[PDB]
C-alpha cells in the first residue's frame, strides 16, 4: 500500500543524507 | 550503533523502542510493519541463558522517536502490548537461528509525519536485493561502540557480505536464516550494530519502485565494529510465511 | 533514573 515510503522524504520527494550510498551499492 | 551518525528527522518512520516498565530502560530496537504488527528479534523477549523471557506486560513499544532518553510529547507515541509471538524454530539453545518474533499492539497506533510502517520483502525484492556488496541501513539507540549511549536515534549503512566470509569470521554455525553486514579490514570504512540495536531493522530502498523494504533483523554479534568479524541479520524474507501465517490468523 | 518519566496513564 503506503509502506516504506517516508512523510518527510519519499513523499515530498526530499532525499535523505545518504540514501544515496545504498543507490550507488546497487550495481 | 558504531561508527555512524545522527539520524535525521522522520528517516526512519518505523522505528520501534522496546521499552522495560520496571526498571525503565532500553531493551531492544523494533521495527512497525503495519497500524498493530510490530516486528522484532526473538532474542530481545526469550533468552534463558541469561534469564530473559518476558511477557506482553512488562514492556511498551515506543514509535516515532528520535530523541534516547527524553519523552517526546505531542511526537511519540507509546502501545502496550496485545500479545507476543515468537517464532516455533527459534534456536536460542545455540545459534539463534530463526530469530524473529511479532508483537500485535492492544490498539492501532496513529500514522504521522514520524510514524510509518516499512515494507516487508516479496521474492522478487529480496532475490534483486540481497546480494554480496549491496549496501543496507541499520538504525538504533544502542552503545556508541563499548563506550556511552546516544542522545538521538544512530544511523549506518553496511554492505551485505558474501556468505564464505561471513561463515569464515566467526565459529558459530551459520544458517540460511541469516546473512552478515559490515565492512572488510582492507575497505578501511566501520561501522556496526551493538548492544541496545538488537531486534532493530536492517533496510534496503528498492531502485524499481524507491520504497524501503526490511530485509533484515538484528540479530547477533561478536563484540561491535571489531575488524574481520561482521554483524548477522535474521533473513526476513526467509521467514515471511511464518509472518504471514501469524498475522492471518491472529 | 537514566529515562524521562513518561506519562502514568503508560504505567
Ligand atoms: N554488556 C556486556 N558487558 N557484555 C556482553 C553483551 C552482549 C553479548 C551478546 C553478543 N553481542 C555483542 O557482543 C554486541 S551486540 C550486537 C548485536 C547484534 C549485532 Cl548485528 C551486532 C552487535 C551476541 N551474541 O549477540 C555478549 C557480551
Amino acid at each position: 500500500a503506503d509502506c516504506g515510503l517516508r512523510p518527510l522524504f519519499e513523499k515530498k520527494s526530499l532525499e535523505d543524507k545518504t540514501e544515496r550510498e545504498l543507490l550507488e551499492s546497487y550495481i | 550503533i558504531v561508527e555512524g551518525s545522527d539520524a535525521e528527522i522522520g528517516m526512519s518512520p518505523w522505528q520501534v523502542m522496546l521499552f522495560r516498565k520496571s526498571p525503565q530502560e532500553l531493551l531492544c530496537g523494533a521495527s512497525l510493519i503495519s497500524d498493530r504488527w510490530v516486528l522484532t528479534a526473538a532474542h530481545c523477549l526469550l533468552y534463558p541463558p541469561w534469564d530473559k523471557n518476558f511477557t506482553e506486560n512488562d514492556l511498551l513499544v515506543r514509535i516515532g522517536k528520535h530523541s534516547r532518553t527524553r519523552y517526546e510529547r505531542n511526537i511519540e507515541k507509546i502501545s502496550m502490548l496485545e500479545k507476543i509471538y515468537i517464532h516455533p524454530r527459534y534456536n536460542w539453545r545455540e545459534n539463534l537461528d530463526r530469530d524473529i518474533a511479532l508483537m500485535k499492539l492492544k490498539k492501532p497506533v496513529a500514522f504521522s509525519d514520524y510514524i510509518h510502517p516499512v515494507c516487508l520483502p516479496d521474492r522478487e525484492t529480496a532475490a534483486s536485493l540481497l546480494q554480496a556488496g549491496y549496501k543496507g541501513r541499520v538504525t538504533g539507540w544502542g552503545n556508541l561502540k563499548e563506550k556511552g549511549q546516544p542522545s538521538v536515534l544512530q544511523v549506518v549503512n553496511l554492505p551485505i557480505v558474501e556468505r564464505p566470509v561471513c561463515k569464515d569470521s566467526t565459529r558459530i554455525r551459520i544458517t540460511d536464516n541469516m546473512f552478515c553486514a559490515g565492512y572488510k579490514p582492507d575497505e578501511g570504512k566501520r561501522g556496526d550494530a551493538c548492544e541496545g540495536d538488537s531486534g532493530g531493522p536492517f533496510v534496503m530502498k528498492s531502485p524499481f519502485n524507491n520504497r524501503w523494504y526490511q530485509m533484515g533483523i538484528v540479530s547477533w554479534g561478536e563484540g561491535c565494529d571489531r575488524d574481520g568479524k561482521y554483524g548477522f541479520y535474521t533473513h526476513v524474507f526467509r521467514l515471511k510465511k511464518w509472518i504471514q501465517k501469524v498475522i492471518d490468523q491472529f | 533514573g537514566d529515562f524521562e518519566e513518561i506519562p502514568e496513564e503508560y504505567a
